[PDB]
């Protein structure tokens, strides 16, 4: 307002956050044209703002190959968790879809996360909506300590899901270091 | 609900006696404990008596012991220092007594502002017969006294005439500062502490930069700072008493570390304690217009700087000039209620 | 969407802004964090302002990072490149600002590098523009494997560089994932 | 001799080049006491150096993780690449029974080449036997740019082979850099 | 094999080597450049006769790094900590030495850190001396990632190198596959 | 086998006339290519035309045409300089040569020392006429003139009364310094070659460095070179046809680059050559005594050198220094053999 920018930025309890990279996108890189890639790139994520729609995910940015969105946005819904794992669901067949056309050995990995955010924009110019907090932060450490063609979801993540999927050991303190140091039980939805 | 809180926040640099004054609102505003505090009183009587004998040879000139046989007494104390979990054992207390009454040691205290040393020094030395039983119970003055480093940012909350406060405490050392940001917004005044006494000191952090010169320099950042051009500055010159012994002792003078004060004749408006020395007049209120020196160099009406002489350790002393404050604290979350 | 053919990408990050997020009561849940990120953000975005600046296109922040590129509002030559690099010696500045009043310490990390890209749209929900390219990769990678208070440039940006009048200095080789073992610099101040 | 200190190295021509790492052998460092790790390690090298005197492959070094030997020395052979090429069988089946004991997911990767090498030793002190080229790089980037439980070979390894064993398109340009820059036609073993 | 509380490890690396290999009929299909690094690595070998290096234990060389070790030979504390690094020093004189004389200009790149480790023989045919850890791994990739004609090391024997008189320079942070992310410094001439 | 060859290596700076001699090495004693050549003698003529009209408005005073006229065939030539695949096409030479008789020209090809011209440019732009024709066929002095710089290492194999040479040439250029290690081992000895006449001139690499200075230092380093503590060097004062005009000429002086020529006298054992102008005898001399100064002062009997004043593009002169040497290369391979 007055000595401080005014910030556009508002906290935000039970929401699951959704984080998915592209597993062998550099050798699908390797095989075609530039401008080829930019279109398989681009049209698979058209495609995947459509399930967002559906599954009731807020899609958040697209960085790179890293997509991610998140349920309980923009308003409060019970569901949250059984959305994201739903969108997640939709994400892995979707690649294997792409990776038919292509012919290459795509797929995703997902990783899941629930807790509190803040959401808004940052700066004066080129707004572009985005969440922080280190509930963000452990959803992108279970996506990338993740596992091709799974969803890899957390302790928090069980206990909004009501137990209707079912789940094994997910064994992420093994894949990345901030899951085992910060002594994280992860599992993976079958 | 929001605006019928008043945020205070209290900067400062390291020891200047911020923590202090909360204690002070606890003693005063705030409704078993002093168990645990027991154990950090008889740190700072180990950490006191272990600081002036180390410091005696490395001193130039050194500083011998009165008695020669004290030497043993020296060596034990040498020998514990570092100990992990020390038991305060009888023995203890009678050698650091034996020391403390040692001529030659107090010759070494004297000598103080040329190295690092805990202000709750000669206090609790002084009673360390008090301090060594075990059914021993420590006075309020005790808990002023006791000595513990602030890093981080610590809310007391409390009511006064059922108006509400919210008091925030910082480290004031350097590495802590980084800090003090997390509280800049919404806060509806500055009290900012300094340690008046610290004229012929030097700071921790590097052993070289004069300690009311970094409060200065300190000031200035806030005063200048760009996220507080709205906040008015309590600025409290603590340590009134120490700060009066020194010139009365007029062992070190003020001249010599700040040589401006040679050119410093005592204002008109200057009002003097009953029976307050001149020169603690003149001393006092030159400090003080060190800092309004900085604060009127700018600031165009758009915030202004309330000085106080005070005494954190003196619950009297602090309940009088808190009382001047709540005055303008009011007043102050006025205006920017307004603008 | 369009391709081209020399493009200037950049990367700024801050290293040691993560270690300064926090949570707690006190910070509002980690809020007064992202307002002083705010405040840096904003900063910088006042440059683009700047006469001398207005060959600079802003295209994102990731978490703390900015990302900003030259030779878009394009169809002597590499002028550009140099105004990319005077843009980062503007971050610095800022965020030196920011220290000043902070009473912090953060150092920026910069990565810079040129060629061909290809611009647009992506997205069916909110469309926004992104660049996409090898170009931009590298330029990522000069940042993460890049030194605080460093400009990490490569071996072609390096060269033309110095035909501009910059110097740099052989910072060593990087593995870049897909593109192997590459060269790079440090310009020099 | 005189004015360059003698050297201990010689060219050999027709020699084949192995190289296999751990798949995953950073996630069983995280399981295991830094002691275990050591043992599980040490035993697994210990039974490497066996198949190496059965299948005729010279064990040059072990550096952390990575295994290396190669079939043609010290004396010539014509079998050259079919030792090497049983060596990888080898080595991913006894891979497999100490991931059993572990019970962690730990894995081979290997990948051969064949050409010639200059072997010997460098410098005064602490001598160990080497080999150095293009082609022992060509290979290590052959197991870098490999596939996980498989054998990766090239060009080279397969006119050695005549065809005794069965492969298939190995798709090394797009695993692996200088595989892509260098257009090496890359293979996997049945 | 046992195992230790406080071992120096270094990498020591000429990453300019590669590119000076080359195959021909002329240098003998890549002899004479494999001469060359004979003359180095032996040259570095002298070293360890120096009574001051008398603690520098060669553990051995992968390609063209030189990897050594401080405190095998133990059981004023760190002083073998700063040893290492006055060896790292002696290995950049040695190196330009040869650059006098073979009109080159290969540059040194290094990682020290220090910690517990265990010692031992591996393998069943030529049984050879190693040593492993992570602390082992950690300077590898302190060497690694850095920087020509610079030391890299950890925070903590950036901590203890300070004690000893040396000064370091935050050089920002890095990810170590299976550590996560981590504070590093450059040593100070 | 092996030691019935005489590997020769030789070194020396960029354009020093390395490779001229392995030229002279193949017309002398080695058995449809003179086509490919043309190109490249093509190319020699352009670079040289238009490295002079560049240099004339740069130079300080600049240089004015003799024939304003002259003008526009100063923009031709600048004009498809950078040209990738030059037609060289009838209108070229017709310029070419019309700028190379204006004497303003000329006159800035007289102060070429003061920017960096190759050796071939008065010798082809003379021959315009000649070297235009469609069915032109290079004379073996053209060949021997024909400037293309060396990058890498290149071998020569030949015989002499049935005694077999492997010469070896490389790059002289600083960048190419780097690939002289891989010949040091198994060398029965240097040929290091020097372009007496640069005296007056800076080499590429900077503009700076004088280019017979940087032959001193570079001789300097393969001297006392680590490496090469046996081996000795063969010693050949290049271009002494060059140096000759020079010293004839008057214009630019000796002593004011190397200001010891200053002091130098001619020697006793000097024999100069039949109607050699003793001035010029004192410069090639004085020249030869500055290398000879580097080798005097270390080697210990363990390594020589021989000096030979030479004139690489004259074949008569080459046939006769190198049979010179063939005697003390058999004397030298035999050194080595015992010891
Ligand atoms: C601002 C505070 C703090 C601490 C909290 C936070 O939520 C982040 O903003 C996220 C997590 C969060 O905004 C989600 C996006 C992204 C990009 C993941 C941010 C970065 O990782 C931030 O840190 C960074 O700027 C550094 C890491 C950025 C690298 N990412 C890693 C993930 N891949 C897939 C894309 C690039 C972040 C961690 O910083
Ligand atoms: C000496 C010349 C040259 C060019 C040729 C050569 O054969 C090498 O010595 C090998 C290939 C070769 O000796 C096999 C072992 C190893 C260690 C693979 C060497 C290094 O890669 C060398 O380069 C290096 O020193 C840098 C790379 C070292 C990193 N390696 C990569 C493979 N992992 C498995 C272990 C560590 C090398 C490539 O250097
Ligand atoms: N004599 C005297 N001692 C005082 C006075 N104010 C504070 N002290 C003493 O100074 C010591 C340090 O004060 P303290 O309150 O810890 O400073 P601080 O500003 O909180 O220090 P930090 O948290 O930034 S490191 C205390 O142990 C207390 O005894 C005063 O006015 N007079
Ligand atoms: N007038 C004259 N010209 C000479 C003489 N020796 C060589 N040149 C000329 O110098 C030019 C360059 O000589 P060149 O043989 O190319 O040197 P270089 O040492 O091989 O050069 P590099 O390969 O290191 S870049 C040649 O074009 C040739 O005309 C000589 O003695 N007299
Ligand atoms: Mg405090
Ligand atoms: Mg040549």
């Amino acid at each position: 307002d007055m000595m401080f920018h005014k910030i556009y930025i508002q906290k935000h309890d039970n929401v699951s956050i959704l984080f998915a990279d592209i597993e062998g996108f550099t050798s699908l890189a390797s095989q075609c044209t530039a401008q080829e890639l930019v279109m398989t790139l681009n049209e698979l994520f058209a495609r995947f703002d459509k399930l967002a729609a559906e599954n009731h995910c807020l899609r958040i940015k697209i960085l790179g190959d890293c997509y991610y969105c998140v349920s309980g946005l923009p308003e409060a819904r019970a569901d949250h968790a059984h959305c994201c794992v739903e969108m997640g669901m939709d994400m892995i067949e979707a690649i294997s879809l792409v990776r038919e056309m292509t012919g290459v050995n795509v797929n995703m990995r997902v990783g899941i996360h629930s807790g509190r955010v803040h959401c808004g924009v940052l700066g004066l110019r080129k707004w572009q909506f985005d969440v922080w907090s280190n509930d963000v932060t452990l959803a992108n450490h279970m996506e990338a300590g993740g596992k091709a063609g799974r969803i890899h979801i957390t302790k928090a993540t069980l206990s909004y899901l009501n137990g209707d999927y079912e789940v094994e050991p997910g064994c992420g303190g093994e894949r990345n270091a901030y899951l085992k140091e910060h002594s994280i039980e992860t599992f993976l939805i079958l | 609900v929001y605006r019928a809180t008043h945020r205070l926040l209290l900067l400062g640099a390291g020891e200047s006696g911020k923590s202090t004054i909360v204690k002070q609102m606890r003693i005063l505003h705030v409704n078993g404990e002093k168990a645990t505090k027991v154990q950090d009183i008889k740190n700072n009587l180990k950490e006191a008596i272990e600081t002036i004998v180390a410091a005696m040879s490395n001193l130039v000139p050194p500083v011998e012991l009165a008695n020669p046989e004290n030497q043993f007494r020296v060596d034990y104390i040498l020998s514990v220092m570092n100990v992990p979990d020390f038991d305060f054992p009888p023995e203890f207390y009678e050698h650091a007594k034996a020391l403390w009454e040692d001529e030659g040691v107090r010759a070494c205290y004297e000598r103080s502002n040329e190295y690092q040393l805990i202000d709750c020094a000669q206090y609790f030395l002084d009673k360390i017969d008090v301090i060594k039983q075990d059914d021993y119970v420590p006075s309020d003055q005790d808990l002023l006294r006791c000595r513990v480093l602030t890093s981080g940012i610590f809310e007391t909350k409390f009511q006064v005439d059922k108006v509400n406060f919210h008091m925030f405490d910082v480290g004031g050392q350097r590495d802590e500062r980084r800090k003090w940001i997390q509280c800049f917004n919404d806060v509806t005044a500055i009290i900012f502490v300094v340690a008046s006494s610290s004229y012929n000191m030097v700071i921790r952090e590097d052993n070289q930069t004069n300690r009311l010169q970094e409060a200065l320099n300190l000031f200035k950042s806030i005063w200048n700072n760009r996220w507080l051009r709205t906040i008015s500055v309590i600025l409290f010159l603590n340590k009134q008493d120490l700060l009066a012994e020194k010139v009365l002792a007029g062992k070190s003078k003020i001249e010599d570390y700040f040589p401006e004060f040679a050119r410093y004749t005592t204002p008109e408006d200057a009002t003097p304690e009953p029976g307050e020395d001149p020169r603690v007049t003149r001393a006092k209120y030159f400090i003080r217009d060190e800092f309004l020196r900085i604060s009127t160099a700018s600031g165009d009406g758009r915030h202004y700087c309330y000085p106080h002489f005070t005494c954190a350790v003196d619950t009297e002393n602090i309940r009088r000039v808190f009382n001047d404050c709540r005055d303008i604290i009011q007043r102050m979350h006025l205006r920017q209620y307004e603008l | 969407h369009q391709s081209y053919d020399c493009v200037c990408v950049m990367f700024a990050s801050i290293p040691d802004f993560k270690e300064f997020y926090t949570e707690s009561d006190v910070n509002k849940e980690g809020l007064e964090c992202l307002r002083l990120l705010n405040e840096i953000i904003a900063d910088f975005d006042d440059l683009l302002s700047k006469p001398k600046f207005s060959g600079v296109e802003k295209i994102k922040t990731i978490g703390s990072t900015y990302m900003a590129a030259t030779g878009l509002s394009a169809i002597r030559q590499y002028m550009h490149i140099g105004t990319m690099v005077e843009f980062a010696y503007a971050l610095v500045g800022k965020l030196d600002a920011i220290n000043k009043h902070s009473f912090n310490d953060f150092k920026l990390r910069v990565g810079i590098n040129h060629g061909p890209v290809i611009a647009g749209v992506i997205g069916a929900q909110k469309p926004q523009y992104d660049i996409w390219g090898n170009t931009v990769n590298v330029a990522s990678r000069m940042d993460s494997t890049g030194v605080l208070d460093k400009i990490q440039v490569t071996e072609e940006t390096s060269l033309i560089l110095q035909t501009l009048g910059y110097t740099c200095t052989c910072r060593g080789i990087i593995n870049v994932k897909g593109k192997g073992d590459l060269k790079t610099y440090f310009v020099n101040t």
